[PDB]
RNA sequence: GAACUGGCGAUGCGGGAUGAACCGAACGUAGAGUUAAGGUGCCGGAAUACACGCUCAUCAGACACCACAAAAGGUGUUAGU
RNA sequence: UUUGCUCCACACAAUAUAGAUGGAUACGAAUAAGGCGUCCUUGUGGCGUCGCUGAACCAUAGCAGGCUAGCAACGGUGCACUUGGCGGAAAGGCCUUGGGUGCUUGCUGGCGAAUUGCAAUGUCAUUUUGCGUGGGGAUAAAUCAUUUGUAUACGACUUAGA
């Protein structure tokens, strides 16, 4: 067809933090759809990729991905804590990153 | 060794008698019956990658004969089966992907 | 000539008026105000949808178009009585509104064959629609 | 909180000058057991010489409503303390139960004179049997014959940020 | 879920509005509000007369050039008052404010869009029916910004060209809405309806 | 200038924007979970939550220590005797 | 100034990305009111219907989407042209005429896919520049130095000089 997703997509929003101290171990992520905590327990385990771009080619490829999970819900408004293996780069706060449907329960 | 043996048919996408992981598929609703097909002829050991040693390094660059009538056998008695409800041959020959407004969390498959 | 003034009529909170429950544990049945404590909140009961008689803020229901005859501070054997007598719930199902609720729970419990099946028959209907535009 | 009514019966502790004591009973809103014998012998020490080491409770019940689906006038009688003195009111509500009705009442206490629950004290709560004993004229409005009234200016909030039509205020 | 969100800024309040579009921008939506004259702000407009010369008295003493700038058109209020809510003097808050844009009117890059409102900055969704308001074109225009009218009548020629253009567009849903009712009731508009379309 | 206690001095950490003393809590190096005091429009992590009222200020008001306001008045408005 | 400069097509390199991954899908005004349809005496008109969110609408099947056969229609859509308009707020876009060409999943068939080995973004976007081709297009000024004095600390300014 024309589309091709298999993921859905969401904004890497910032650090988990306190009013005047962040913590980069852990990233707050804004997955699109959902808006309670409820809905966000589907999510809970799902791979997270951050796919970006250089222009140094690597291993055939100039494209880079660095990989996460999500671990558990915040607040009210559907947002989510993740875990990455190298935690994102502050930069990004903003970015678009990929939630895979993998480790599927259905 | 907790896989799943899964066929497309061949006959219909393209994809071959193979196994994939529990954990890397959705079940979907919708059912077929697969009685009349002799899958116990299939295990581990049926599929071998014959490892390659470290000196063979591909610098620039098939099939088994077995492994193609296997598919040839199953496949057809699965086409039956499918036959009997309308638009699974479409179905199953169309791909699946999310389109703009699908929550996965409110979708049912 | 006449005077003409433009009525504005909206939706009269009174007994006797069917209002569907917005959000609560009831959350999308119908019930009938049997009487009216305050502005802001009422005393309903909703007893062939099994919502239980109890007084209720006036935010937490939609009044529908819908009404029926009751005496204000009608007991729930009453309410049940007149309202199967009136015949609210399949004068309800006939509206739009109602169409509109149930249209979003088929296509909310639609499976993936069946979004597929939807898919070939809408563009079967758009490949007749659009050969009929073409003549006007 | 969400008040419930209790009934709380104690005495004074009984002596071999005076056994049986008199065994008085009082009616409290309050949120739970503790805070009711709390108020109860805050109550009874200020009516009588007794305190909580002297004396002892025999009894707490809870008191639900009768007809907790019958639309009701009640009359409250309530002191209160100001900022510069203490009075008494009498403030009537129309409301279905007499937990809701002493809930509302501290609402409308805390709103409109700053009055805390360190501060008021129920006098009485009591049904007003009988129309036309009402005295209230936001009370009276409501007790026309054939009551109705339009709700003007309906909002409804939204899920999304965005919406994608001027929304519309008609009911 | 956009790549661009075009924002009506008719009828909206200008801090509910602000705090919409920084946090929309802050977690990187592209948002561009149009027709900035007509921004609502609560209460009188002698209060907010006054409350922009009290703003309009502050400058640096020494060297005015130096000192807080008063713009004066409407957008530019929208975006001091913007500015305010996201930190500006970051890289993070330049990056964001760079994804904005605001006009006075409907420019022709956006006059053949989409406009959108915000319902929970929607002027007659959030004040009590009563209350005293202002039009921000209004106070702007009181306090210096010299093109009021231009807007006006720019605008006046943009809404004729859109009415000409609805009228085409409602012949034309006209049309297909009576071909659509008249091929309902097949088999297969029968089978759309049994499956929830 | 004294009395009893707790502190700062000798002490970082979270909150009070900011601060020796206030609130919370005292400190090896890390991981996970839960909270205190304080907060949840945006800056800023967290409900433009729910519920009942009150107030419209041509100097509104917005939180202890704490960064001020009184006597006297007002058919402004609300509730009472 | 030893063949330089610009534009067009692709050919290869380099360069990065504040962050494509079906579609930014166009009345205006009011909100104690409206939208749409229809009718008439065309109005601050009559009648019907709708809202109670975009949970919409459009699009969406094919090797990341192939190679072929037929049926039914005379539609739908892409590409390069082509005719006629409209658009100056930041127009740089919108509409339309005609023919060509490709696809069509509207319907029914035939062949292919494996081995990426049980997942590894599994690579499909656009931004700038250089160097080659081969096809057009055009053949300047400024500064220093000299001079002026409507200018001037010096710079700067205003003048003149084939």
């Amino acid at each position: 067809a024309e589309s091709h997703r298999l993921y859905v997509k969401g904004k890497h929003l910032s650090y988990q933090r306190s009013k005047r101290v962040n913590n980069p171990n852990v990233s707050l992520i804004k997955i699109e759809g959902v808006a309670t905590p409820q809905d966000a327990q589907f999510y809970l385990g799902k791979r997270i990729a951050y796919v970006y771009r250089a222009s140094k080619e690597v291993r055939g490829s100039k494209i880079r991905v660095m990989w996460g999970k999500v671990t558990r819900t915040h607040g009210n408004s559907g947002v989510v804590r993740a875990t990455f293996r190298n935690n994102l780069p502050a930069k990004t706060f903003g970015a678009s990153v990929r939630i895979f449907l993998y480790p599927s329960n259905i | 060794d907790n896989t799943l043996l899964v066929t497309g048919p061949f006959k219909v996408n393209g994809v071959p008698l193979r196994r994939v992981n529990a954990r890397y598929v959705i079940a979907t609703s919708t059912k077929v019956s697969v009685e009349g097909v002799n899958v116990e002829k299939f295990n581990v050991e049926y599929f071998a990658k014959e490892k390659l040693t470290k000196k063979e390094k591909k610098e620039a660059n098939e099939i088994k004969t077995e492994r193609v009538e296997d598919q040839k056998v199953v496949d057809k008695a699965l086409l039956a089966e499918i036959k009997k409800t309308p638009l699974l041959k479409q179905y199953l020959s169309a791909s699946f992907s999310l389109k703009n407004g699908d929550k996965p969390h409110l979708l049912k498959f | 000539t006449d005077s003409i003034v433009k009525a504005s009529n909206w939706r009269l909170v009174e007994v006797g008026r069917v209002v569907l429950i917005k959000k609560g544990q009831s959350a999308g049945k119908l019930a009938a105000i049997v009487e009216i404590i305050d502005q802001k909140k009422v005393l309903i009961d909703g007893p062939k949808a099994g919502v239980p008689r109890q007084a209720i803020n006036l935010g937490q229901v939609v009044l529908t178009p819908l009404t029926f005859a009751l005496p204000r501070g009608a007991r729930t054997a009453t309410v049940s009585k007149k309202w199967a007598a009136a015949a609210v719930c399949e004068k309800w199902a006939a509206s739009s509104w109602a169409k509109k609720i149930a249209q979003r729970e088929r296509r909310a419990a639609l499976t993936d064959f069946e979004r597929f099946q939807v898919m070939v028959l809408r563009k079967q209907k758009r490949y007749t629609v659009k050969k009929a535009l073409a003549k006007a | 909180a969400h008040f419930k009514e209790y009934q709380v019966i104690g005495r004074r502790l009984p002596t071999e000058s005076v056994p049986e004591p008199k065994l008085f009973r009082m009616r409290i809103f309050a949120s739970n057991e503790v805070i009711a014998k709390s108020r109860y012998w805050y109550f009874l020490q200020k009516l009588h010489k007794v305190k909580k080491a002297s004396g002892e409770i025999v009894s707490i019940n809870q008191i639900n409503e009768a007809h907790p689906t019958k639309v009701k006038n009640f009359g409250v009688w309530v002191r209160y303390d100001s900022r510069s003195g203490t009075h008494n009111m009498y403030k009537e509500i129309r409301d279905v139960s007499r937990v809701a009705a002493v809930e509302t009442l501290y609402q409308d206490m805390a709103a409109r004179h700053r009055a805390r629950f360190r501060s008021i004290h129920i006098l009485k709560v009591a049904e007003i049997e009988k129309t036309a004993d009402v005295k209230r004229q936001y009370v009276k409005q409501f007790l026309t014959k054939d009551l109705k009234f339009p709700l003007p200016h309906r909002v409804q909030k939204s899920t999304k940020t965005f919406s994608y039509k001027r929304p519309s205020t008609f009911y | 879920v956009e790549p661009v969100v075009v924002i009506d800024g008719k009828g909206h309040l200008v801090g509910r509005l602000a705090s919409v579009v920084a946090k929309q921008l802050l977690n990187g939506q592209k948002i561009v509000v149009v027709r900035a004259e007509e921004l609502n702000i609560s209460g009188e407009f002698f209060r907010n007369k006054l409350k922009y010369h009290d703003f309009l008295r502050k400058a640096t003493a020494f060297n005015k050039t130096r000192g807080p700038f008063h713009f004066r058109a409407p957008s530019r209020i929208f975006y001091k008052a913007l500015r305010g809510m996201v930190s500006h003097k970051t890289a993070r808050g330049k990056a964001a404010l760079e994804r904005l844009k605001v006009f006075e009117g409907i420019p022709p890059p956006y006059d053949k869009k989409k406009r959108v409102v915000v319902p929970q900055a929607l002027r007659v969704l959030r004040l009590k029916p009563g209350r005293k308001y202002t039009t921000l074109g209004k106070l702007s225009t009181s306090v210096g910004w010299k093109y009021e009218d231009v807007v006006a009548k720019l605008e006046a020629k943009r809404k004729v060209s859109s009415a000409e253009y609805y009228a085409k567009k409602r012949a034309f849903t006209k049309k297909v809405a009576s071909a659509n009712a008249t091929a309902a009731e097949s088999d297969v508009a029968k089978q759309l309806a049994a499956l929830g379309y």
